[PDB]
DNA sequence: GGAGGTCGTGAGTGAT
DNA sequence: CCATCACTCACGACCT
């Protein structure tokens, strides 16, 4: 007979739920206007997701009564990267606000087009990403390019490059949370406090003219007694094409190259450290300067696995 | 044209569509509604989400100061810890302890921080517990701390001192662990024939440790009768400009014997220097 | 009859 | 204030 006014309060019943969650939803008024319903029934699939794993498993949260004012909302700032939390088919459950500073977007702004990862990252590493995340090692590191902010791309070169260093969890006891795993993870921007970092300058030869002094703390060797010394010899010697044939890309008819690499340097006392290694030219046939990223076995396996297969598609 | 509406056709579709995997993706990640095999009506789907969403709680923040804390804790791997400043007695620690140190939650609840950390670094651990007022609330330090299972491990703490909302002061921190990790031996030489490097495998093939074998000559441990062959061969790889030669002599073990070592070598050179970093050396025993 | 989900189309809008 | 492709709402016939 007559559909309309009848099928009419269906359409408002549920868009008077969905308003009702905005409501709840838990932001800023200042944002949650501009909500399209699809954001807010993409967004507050995010948030619930988070109430489900949390709420779900042993208090194993660390302390009690402690950073219990204001502190851990204060911390989060000054640490030098944004948290992350999603499941293994790449769905997300938390995206700390502090992305604001490194991508430029909000989480009000990124996640409202769609629910996944996949939704924020480059669609040119969408295969890398796959791959770490599918590959019980309960340690993960990979690096990644997120998209970036319209107010930053005018001032950045392009969308940034994140280390992304994390670990799959224990997953509670669920429906969707069998089978799927949660990665949590620490992501911090590679194009410039729990980011170890010691940063080196070299010559034409890979030479070390300079290096910082947080070097003493990740390889036992004060700066004094490296400067001079050839980077060759701190090397191990089954990384040593990898490094010879970045070496050579670093040194061509042009300058401005980034070079990956990650490799191992002998410590002081002979321990090999793990060093995910980037080097760029500040000049064309000019300094070269390095940054040095420390990391465990398994996630230098990672990132290994993730330049062989760039190299492979280039 | 003719597909200035059709368009707007399928883009409403994607909507549509878009939505529909949205409300399944609550119509499986929801506990009041994940135990049937029945997906109820969409208002339904929605009524139940609301349910879950009216659960706990949280101008405004994501979520509550406990999940944050569990997440920085598994980010930054490790273990939370609250001591008294004076006394070092500690007060709390989380149960990621055991994983990371392999000690029991109960061997740290009471004990001092003095006990549980290396006794050199101890004046040290005191130096940054002292509450004399030195923005200036955070500390960091890197220390040795005791491994459960002579068994140290080193140890990044950063934390802050905080009055307890004589322990009028406390230190709350967090620990991370910095880890940063038969038949043949490698081994690294320089132009005369200095042993610049050893790999430690040499400990197993021909018992003397690195340290035994750096900064001598490679023949002091050759056989007099084959010297000459050797002093040959490194002459000539070092004209051979990266190809590998390979030679057979008989080498001086640490318990006096005579090993037979084939021992494979090229130069490595720099790739703009074209110097000789050093000769690199696979001695493999043979017989 | 009575839910409950879809679809192609009409319109209100925030935007360069 | 007025087109413009693009969002993002609502609508009423019309299947399962």
């Amino acid at each position: 007979r007559s559909t309309k006014g009848a099928s009419k309060a269906r359409r408002d019943q549920i868009n008077a739920e969905i308003r009702n969650l905005k409501e709840l939803l838990p932001l800023a008024e200042a944002d949650k206007v501009r909500l399209s319903y699809l954001h807010i029934m993409s967004l507050a699939c995010i948030y619930t997701r988070k109430g489900v794993f949390f709420a779900g498993g042993t208090p194993l949260a660390g302390p009690t009564g402690l950073l219990s004012a204001q502190e851990l909302e204060d911390i989060v700032a000054a640490l030098p990267g944004f948290l992350l939390v999603f499941t293994a088919e790449g769905k997300l459950l938390y995206l700390s606000e502090s992305v604001s500073e490194h991508l430029g977007h909000s989480m009000v702004d990124l996640v409202a087009q769609g629910d996944s990862i996949y939704d924020i990252i480059d669609p040119a590493d969408h295969l890398t990403v796959r791959q770490q995340l599918t590959m019980l090692d309960a340690d993960r590191l990979f690096r990644c390019r997120f998209n970036t902010s319209k107010s930053l791309r005018r001032q950045s070169s392009g969308n940034k490059l994140v280390l992304i260093r994390g670990r799959f969890h224990a997953h509670p006891p669920g429906a969707y949370w069998a089978g799927n795993p949660v990665f949590t993870a620490f992501c911090a921007p590679l194009e410039p406090l729990f980011l170890a970092m010691f940063q080196s300058r070299h010559a034409k030869d890979l030479a070390l003219l300079d290096v910082s002094e947080s070097v003493l703390i990740y390889l036992g060797f004060e700066r004094s007694e490296l400067l001079c010394k050839s980077w060759y010899g701190l090397l191990h010697p089954e990384d040593l094409a990898q490094a010879s044939s970045q070496h050579y890309r670093l040194l061509a008819e042009s300058g401005d190259i980034q070079a990956e690499m990650v490799v191992r340097l002998q410590a002081k006392h002979g321990g090999w450290t793990w060093i995910y290694c980037m080097l760029y030219s500040e000049g064309p046939e000019g300094p070269i300067t390095a940054n040095n990223y420390p990391i465990s076995d398994t996630e230098a396996w990672s990132l290994r696995q993730q330049l062989n297969s760039e190299d492979t598609q280039a | 044209s003719k597909f200035s509406r059709e368009n707007h056709s399928e883009i409403e579709r994607r909507r549509r569509n878009k939505m529909t995997q949205y409300i399944t993706e609550l119509s499986d990640m929801v506990p009041t509604c994940s135990a049937l095999a029945r997906k109820p009506d969409k208002l339904t789907i929605l009524r139940m989400a609301v349910s879950h969403m009216k659960s706990m709680r949280g101008k405004p923040s994501f979520l509550t100061e406990q999940e944050l804390k569990h997440l920085i804790l598994e980010a930054a791997d490790g273990f939370l810890f609250v001591v008294a400043a004076e006394t070092g007695r500690v007060i709390y620690v989380s149960d990621s302890v055991t994983p990371v140190l392999n000690q029991p939650q109960s061997e740290w609840f009471g004990s001092t921080l003095y006990e549980q950390v290396h006794p050199d670094d101890v004046e040290k651990l005191r130096e940054q517990l002292c509450t004399s007022e030195n923005m200036g609330s955070r500390r960091s330090f890197i220390c040795r701390m005791r491994c459960g299972n002579a068994q140290y491990a080193v140890v990044h703490c950063t934390g802050y001192i905080k009055a307890w909302p004589g322990s009028k002061y406390c230190l709350v921190a967090i620990g991370r662990l910095q880890v940063t990790s038969p038949t043949e031996f490698l081994s690294r030489h320089n132009s005369d024939g200095i042993i610049t490097f050893v790999d430690p495998r040499c400990i197993s093939v021909i018992g003397y440790q690195p340290q035994d074998l750096l900064g001598k000559d490679i023949l002091e441990f050759c056989h007099p009768e084959d010297q000459s062959h050797l002093r040959e061969s490194f002459q000539q790889v070092v004209k051979l400009k990266g190809q590998v030669l390979s030679v057979m002599y008989r080498f001086r073990t640490k318990n006096r014997e005579w090993l037979l070592i084939r021992t494979s070598s090229f130069t490595f050179q720099n790739p703009y220097s074209d110097e000789i970093e050093y000769v690199t050396c696979t001695n493999t025993n043979v017989k």
